[PDB]
Formats: structure tokens, C-alpha cells, sequence
């Protein structure tokens, strides 16, 4: 069960659903990663910090 | 009492040739009431002693 799929809509309102048969188990896919995946950096003459992810 | 709605937004295709741009959270407000009340009622004497209670 879940509360989002595409959901389309046409004039006269009448809805369509999609809800995708799948049953797979599976198809795949791999994280990998970045250097460097969190940062934080500071501005002295201003007041402000920030974090990244990428 | 107020509160801190969670972040939202698309993230961003990070590139060369660009740099990326923060963004920010806001608050709410919540109330309610306080109510009382109250009443009373009375009685007699000669009746209670003529009518065989109290």
C-alpha cells in the first residue's frame, strides 16, 4: 500500500491510476561514492554555515 | 508552542561551471483555550424536618 503513484487526470474528471505490477525481486542498482560527502564551511566577515551532501 | 516544519525541495545537478545555492526553514504557531465553570442550588429547613429527611 502506498499514497503515491501517477495519477493523470482527463476533462469530465475522471481519474486514471497506474499502480505497476512489478513481483520482480529484482532488477539492481549500486551506491557508489563521492570524496569528500560532507563539508562545513563558514564566512567570517558575514554571519552565515551551510552543510553539503553530494 | 510553535514548531519547525521539515525541509523541503528538489535537489540540483552538480556540475563544474556552476555553484549551488542554500535555502531555509520557517515556524508555526499553535493555541488553545482554558474554560471554566461552575453552579449551585439550595434547600430548605421546614420541609426537611416536616418531610421525614434531609
Amino acid at each position: 500500500v502506498d499514497d503515491s503513484m501517477p495519477v493523470e487526470t482527463l476533462e469530465d474528471g475522471t481519474k486514471v491510476f497506474t499502480s505497476y505490477l512489478f513481483g520482480a525481486g529484482a532488477l539492481g542498482y549500486a551506491e557508489g561514492q563521492p570524496e569528500v560527502p560532507t563539508e562545513t564551511a563558514r564566512n567570517a566577515l558575514g554571519s552565515q554555515d551551510i552543510l553539503i551532501n553530494r | 508552542m510553535p514548531y519547525w516544519n521539515d525541509l523541503d525541495g528538489d535537489s540540483q545537478v552538480l556540475n563544474d561551471t556552476d555553484d549551488l545555492v542554500p535555502q531555509k526553514i520557517n515556524a508555526g504557531q499553535d493555541k488553545a483555550v482554558l474554560i471554566l465553570r461552575g453552579n449551585a442550588w439550595s434547600s430548605h429547613d421546614l420541609a426537611a424536618t416536616l418531610s421525614g429527611s434531609d
